[PDB]
């Protein structure tokens, strides 16, 4: 009866809380780095 | 032959690798088509054909 308010509607950053399993979805905060590695043949020579 | 006048040169890209690396663009003013030899007169620069 008195549990008062909940997580789901007091989230920061606008972040959708679920359950089964817990999680906090789409949640915008921060940067992430990508390291990347590429074959010769996903480029194009510089004659065509 | 053809006769060639007011040529001017630019180039686009460079790189100094080992296959041919660089793009070299001519303008000029023609009267009629034709072929002609293209050459470079010093040993700094390669050309292909």
């Amino acid at each position: 009866k008195e549990k008062g308010t909940a997580l789901n509607t007091k989230a920061p950053f606008g972040c959708q809380i679920k359950t089964n399993p817990v999680r906090a979805m789409n949640c915008a905060v921060g940067n992430i780095p990508v390291s990347m590695n590429l074959p010769d043949s996903a480029f194009t020579r510089i004659v065509e | 032959a053809p006769t060639i006048i007011d040529l001017t040169c630019t180039v686009a890209t460079c790189t100094h690798s080992s296959d041919f690396g660089g793009v070299l663009t001519l303008t000029y003013k023609t009267d009629k088509n034709g072929d002609c030899s293209v050459h470079s007169h010093s040993n700094v620069a390669t050309l292909q054909e």
